[PDB]
């Protein structure tokens, strides 16, 4: 009956303008909005009004509902006297120190509970203060401070029931403003184990999304603030980044947004990201700036793009400070496909300063020749998400100077692996790149050419060697740098001849005849290699007669992105 | 006739393996152990069930049964 | 180095100079022949690779007066 | 320190006596302490050597007692002043100088040495940490490899324990280590698997002195291995994994008090089994099942109804075995939001297979007999399951078995009243128990309790039908004398299963 009859008085109002308010008028004792109020306050007061099912479940929308359009009445100047009849906000103040927050006792909570659930509902109801005397300042004591007691008193232990109970009083803290910059001051507390860190562990959540409404405000604000605390600023900020990352359902734009902020204030905090904060500090904002950038905006912020080059070259700074970690230095070198000559200088640098020559230099257990292989690793793996051209040429001078250094396989494989992968045109450029550097010998033609050469796409295949077709014509014709370079052209137009099939055909295959039935190994090499490319080129020529006698994964990607981790 | 290649190539572990032989033994015996307590498990099961009619579908009972399949059951 | 610490273990340029500050006893090889090691960082196929070995030749003068070399 | 010469003598006055000795030195490594001190040298170099050898037995005597003798050792130079001597002489020498279980003996060498670098240089505490969260790192990414992940796991606990100002960068890295590790948990031998749960443990151990680090990294981990194991598909009408294998882990993790006092020797349950169950609500409040027909089912996310089920499996096998005693606080709440979700989606056996273990776990401990949260629990209860007893009646098996297993699995006192629903489902149990034992095995459990706790008076009208339907279930009716010291039978006993004749 009361839900039905409340149903009625929403019709009433809503469907029935003003015009009809007299009719709304004919109530005229408005006892049955008193004891709709004292369901709002305690649901059993219609009785047990219990049974914790849909119905009740209902009841607090369509309760919100019908006190808004109460509020849109006239009648809710009725409304706000018999809701300020019944409390004005200040029962909380002594049901604050009621020896709560603990099993201590559960019908105070329960009560704080319910009270708490009727504030909110009157929150949402657009209720604010017509409840609430309005506190001169923009802070609302009657909910920060209770906050602030328990949540400092309690833990010198907590409930499960005690953490929904403080995760609204969060909520209520959150219903009124100014009390932002009040938690900014609180979490930014030194004051074993912070106690404003203590709190961001508590509610992490709650705080995030309330700080999602200062979207740039309280970022600047503690960003400043953090000159002289590191680690809680940095937290915090990562905090951010993860529910962005998890703020995508609605849309990403606003992490898109957050970035964008803190990158036009980037350089309010600059006691980082050089040789002025500890190499953890460094390492820390070393996350925080990748999470960014796998968060921000990718089609910008990559090349010159405003506020681009603040971070950019503070990130190239990081590639250019000597004194970080080699792990460290691998970890920004992950970072590189997020993205000019300097680029290729601090790589030169580096590549030089930590394996010169070799990495059979350095015997394998020994620490440094482990975070050795763990650095091009990383390099391997980002070069193969990036696929550019530069770093590939790179990390091949890298590897084309001795067999097998750097366990030559991962580096073959991510070639395959890329290979397959990128635009046809895009692997043909890493394909004429890795050629002209050709042009010992040997190792940059066999470690990196034919490795692509095989596992490229056929339409890459046909620009790239319609590129060569006569400039392998001409060339096939220090003898020993002279035989290595027609080496490398006989692996490359074997298989290339074996794969597709112009009518230039006869002249190769008499110049690989002549070539292979010629009458120091340099010779028995090049025997064999144009006897490779006369097989091949007689597989398409002559070959037909004889031989010329889930909701979960996310949760885990986001997991592991807010890890940083594969 | 033919697996004479097989043998061949089989006994191509004549590099000392025989210790990596036992290593190999002893590691498909715990997967056996495995396999048997699975076995166990399925064998406490009541056996699957046999019956002794054939049967030929259609939009009506086909009465062409045999006497074999009458009193088999 | 032997307990509550120790160093990193389980040589063209920087490897060498590593090996010769090891030379604080009996001063003797990774100086002789370990500058092989500097000529092979010499086979200028890049710039930072010569000009890095001959830095290194130019620190192994001083390195190895230094260690009665 | 006479018998401790003799003991010495025993390993080398120049077949398997001297492993008999390490056997008694490893169980009284602490008795003799003070005077093993000295001659530590020959004493690792002869266990090192003895650890090496055929009679595997002797192996693994060597083992145990070289890291019993090198916790004692550890424990001493601990309380040193002259702690110099030991720590640096041998330990990180030979350690390094090491580089199968030859690597984890050196591991868990850097772990115990861990313990005077917090007396002296502090520094180097972190420092050995650091340098040991690289080398896993490289020891993660490479691709047996599995065979050493516990002994690091030990060493860090170890360092961390002696650890108080830890580099937070390398936290996330370190539990996702954990958590792959976890899920490597398989492809494992049982006495190393015994060897990683330890370890796991252990780094639980060294992880709870760091309070809200502590809270976060655990949820985190648990979080990141449930969706790990609930994501392992199973089959619908190298080797792969299945969820099915880790239950005992864990069975044995929130179960591993017995070992993780001797680990605080040289409360943890509940905060394993509180994260486990809130991590566990959590993900069942994000789940995304929704279905449709294209009754006819058609699920929007097949992944997530497996891993659904999946999950609701693997607690199922995990949660009755420990205490609802722990459990206690969730079972007014917990069961409540599964109920709003059933409500939500009536169509899912896995609610009602929830709603039976709480329930079973509810009676385990009498959650209620005959406060606030007692009564509206009860009432709860008692609204909810009328609501499901008439509503069975539009249900099919292989989804109503599972209710009417809910329903039967009720305690006698919300039963008490309105036996007019229970018995339809009680018959239409016992008569699918021809075909399903184990729904006929828990209903007639079901029965037992009624006839105890319910005045037999009000089953009177009844009794004249159930019996009937119980006419069912009764229509029908190596190894040689040579003493092997029968390791069959020394090998187990198989684990149960249900028949008919019981």
């Amino acid at each position: 009956v009361v839900v039905r009859i409340m149903e009625f008085t929403t019709t009433l109002l809503n469907t029935s303008p003003e015009g009809w308010k007299l009719l709304k008028k004919d109530l005229c004792n408005t006892h049955l909005m008193r004891v709709l109020v004292q369901t709002l306050c305690e649901p059993a007061s219609i009785g047990f009004n219990i049974g914790d099912v849909q119905v009740m479940a209902h009841l607090p929308d369509v309760c919100v509902n019908l006190m808004k359009a109460l509020k849109m009445s006239p009648y809710k100047d009725i409304l706000e006297t018999h809701l300020r009849e019944k409390i004005t906000a200040q029962s909380i103040e002594e049901l604050c120190a009621v020896n709560l927050y603990g099993p201590d006792a559960q019908v105070d909570r329960s009560r704080l509970a319910a009270v708490v659930s009727a504030c909110k509902q009157l929150h949402r109801a657009g209720l604010l203060h017509n409840i609430l005397p309005s506190q001169s300042t923009d802070l609302h004591h009657s909910v920060g401070t209770e906050l602030l007691s328990l949540v400092y008193k309690g833990i010198a232990s907590l409930d499960l029931s005690c953490k929904q109970l403080a995760s609204g009083l969060l909520e209520l803290a959150f219903a009124f403003g100014g009390l932002c910059e009040r938690l900014v001051s609180l979490l930014l507390n030194p004051a074993h184990f912070s106690h404003g860190e203590y709190f961001y562990s508590l509610f992490s959540e709650t705080i995030n999304t309330e700080l999602l409404k200062n979207l740039d405000l309280a970022v600047l604000e503690l960003m400043q603030s953090s000159v002289d605390n590191t680690k809680m600023v940095s937290a915090v900020l990562n905090g951010m980044l993860d529910q962005s990352f998890r703020e995508r359902a609605n849309q990403k734009h606003q992490g898109l947004k957050l970035a964008t902020t803190i990158l036009q204030h980037w350089k309010k905090c600059d006691s980082w990201w050089a040789k002025d904060s500890p190499l953890e500090t460094k390492m820390a904002v070393l996350a925080l700036l990748a999470k960014i950038l796998q968060i921000d905006s990718s089609v910008s912020f990559n090349t010159s793009h405003g506020s681009f080059p603040e971070v950019f070259t503070t990130y190239i700074s990081l590639l250019a400070d000597t004194k970080l970690d080699l792990h460290l230095k691998g970890q920004a070198v992950t970072l590189l496909p997020f993205f000019l000559e300097e680029l290729r200088r601090v790589l030169e640098q580096l590549i030089v300063a930590h394996f010169p020559m070799q990495s059979r230099e350095f015997p394998p257990g020994t620490p440094r020749f482990n975070n050795y292989v763990d650095c091009m690793k990383k390099f391997l793996d980002a070069l193969e998400l990036s696929q550019s051209p530069m770093l590939l040429e790179l990390m091949t001078e890298v590897l084309c100077r001795e067999q097998q250094h750097v366990m030559e396989e991962l580096f073959q494989s991510s070639f395959r692996r890329i290979a397959r992968r990128g635009s046809c045109v895009t692997q043909v450029g890493l394909l004429e790149s890795v050629y002209e550097m050709f042009r010992t010998r040997q190792s940059f033609v066999d470690r990196s050419l034919l490795t692509l050469l095989w596992h490229c796409s056929l339409d890459a295949l046909r620009e790239f060697f319609s590129t060569i077709v006569v400039d392998a014509i001409d060339v096939l014709k220090t003898f020993d740098t002279q035989i290595t370079k027609k080496m490398g052209y006989y692996k490359i137009l074997d298989v290339m001849y074996s794969r597709l099939p112009n009518e230039l055909t006869k002249t190769l295959i008499k110049l690989c005849y002549d070539a292979f039935t010629e009458n120091l190994e340099r010779r028995r090499l090049y025997h064999c290699a144009a006897y490779n490319c006369a097989i091949s080129v007689i597989c398409c020529v002559f070959n037909e007669l004889k031989f010329y006698q889930s909701t979960l994964s996310e949760e885990m990607s986001q997991f592991d992105f807010s890890t940083g981790v594969q | 006739g033919r697996t004479d290649l097989l043998r061949l190539r089989r006994r191509f572990m004549r590099d000392q393996e025989k210790l990596s032989l036992m290593y190999a033994r002893k590691g498909v015996a715990e997967q056996k152990r495995e396999k048997e307590i699975k076995s166990e498990l399925k064998m406490k099961q009541d056996a699957q069930v046999v019956l002794y009619r054939s049967y030929r579908h259609g939009d009506l009972p086909d009465i062409q049964i045999k006497h074999s399949s009458l009193i088999t059951p | 180095q032997g307990g509550a610490h120790f160093s990193v273990s389980s040589n063209p340029a920087e490897n060498f100079r590593v090996l010769v500050k090891q030379k604080k006893a009996s001063f003797e090889e990774a100086s002789n022949q370990l500058i092989n090691h500097i000529e092979q960082f010499l086979d200028t196929n890049e710039t930072p690779y010569f000009m890095k070995s001959i830095d290194c030749i130019r620190a192994f003068r001083e390195e190895a007066i230094k260690f009665s070399e | 320190t006479s018998r401790e010469i003799f003991n010495f003598v025993l390993k080398a006055i120049r077949y398997a006596v001297p492993s008999a000795g390490l056997r008694l030195f490893a169980l009284h490594a602490s008795q003799f302490s003070t005077c093993l001190l000295d001659n530590y040298v020959s004493l690792f170099e002869v266990l090192l050597k003895w650890c090496a050898h055929t009679n595997v037995e002797l192996k693994k005597a060597a083992l145990s007692a070289l890291e019993s003798f090198l916790k004692q050792v550890s424990n001493m130079v601990a309380k040193n002043a002259e702690m110099h001597k030991n720590k640096l002489q041998y330990f990180m020498e030979q350690f390094y100088g090491i580089i199968n279980k030859e690597l984890s003996i050196a591991i868990r060498g850097y772990g115990l040495f861990a313990g005077p670098c917090k007396v002296i240089n502090a520094k180097d505490v972190d420092f050995m940490y650091v340098e040991l969260i690289q080398r896993c790192k490289q020891m993660f990414l490479t691709q047996d490899r599995v065979y050493q992940m516990p002994s690091f796991l030990q060493s860090v606990a170890s360092v961390l324990l002696y650890l108080d100002t830890v580099p937070e960068v390398y936290t996330p890295v370190l539990e996702h280590l954990v958590v792959m590790q976890i899920d490597s948990f398989p492809q494992y031998s049982p006495k190393m698997q015994l060897v990683c749960c330890r370890a796991i443990v252990k780094v639980f151990l060294a992880l709870a002195a760091k309070g809200p680090v502590l809270r976060n990294c655990i949820s985190t981990v648990v979080h990141q291995g449930l969706i790990r194991i609930c994501s392992k598909p199973v089959v619908l009408p190298w080797k792969v994994p299945t969820y099915k294998d880790y239950v005992d882990l864990f069975r044995h993790l929130l179960s591993s008090d017995q070992m993780m006092d001797s680990i605080l020797a040289d409360s943890l349950n509940h905060l394993l089994y509180d994260e486990f169950v809130k991590s566990v609500l959590k993900i069942v409040e994000k789940l995304d099942l929704t279905l449709e027909i294209q009754a006819n089912l058609h699920p929007a996310k097949p992944k997530d109804f497996s891993a659904f089920i999946n999950l609701v499996e693997f607690c199922r096998e995990i949660l009755p075995e420990k205490q609802a005693e722990f459990f206690e606080p969730w079972v007014y709440s917990f069961s409540y939001e599964l109920i709003l979700q059933s409500t939500r989606l009536p169509l899912i056996s896995g609610f009602y297979k929830l709603l039976s273990i709480t329930v079973r776990n509810a009676k385990k401990i009498k959650y209620f007999e005959g406060d606030p949260e007692k009564y509206s629990c009860f009432a709860l209860f008692v609204k909810f399951g009328k609501e499901v007893a008439v509503k069975m009646k539009q249900y099919k098996d292989e989804l109503l078995a599972s209710c009417l297993t809910f329903l039967l699995s009720l305690p006698h006192n919300i039963i008490e009243l309105d036996v007019r629903a229970y018995v339809p489902a009680l018959q239409m149990a016992f008569k699918l128990g021809l075909s399903y034992t184990p729904l006929a095995e828990v209903g007639l459990n079901a029965l037992e309790e009624w006839s105890i706790y319910i005045d037999r008076h009000v089953m009177q009208p009844y009794y004249k039908d159930i019996l009937p339907c119980l006419d069912g279930y009764l229509k029908t009716s190596f190894n040689k004398v040579v003493l092997k010291h029968l390791k069959k039978t020394k090998n187990l006993s198989s684990n149960e299963a249900i028949s008919l004749e019981e």
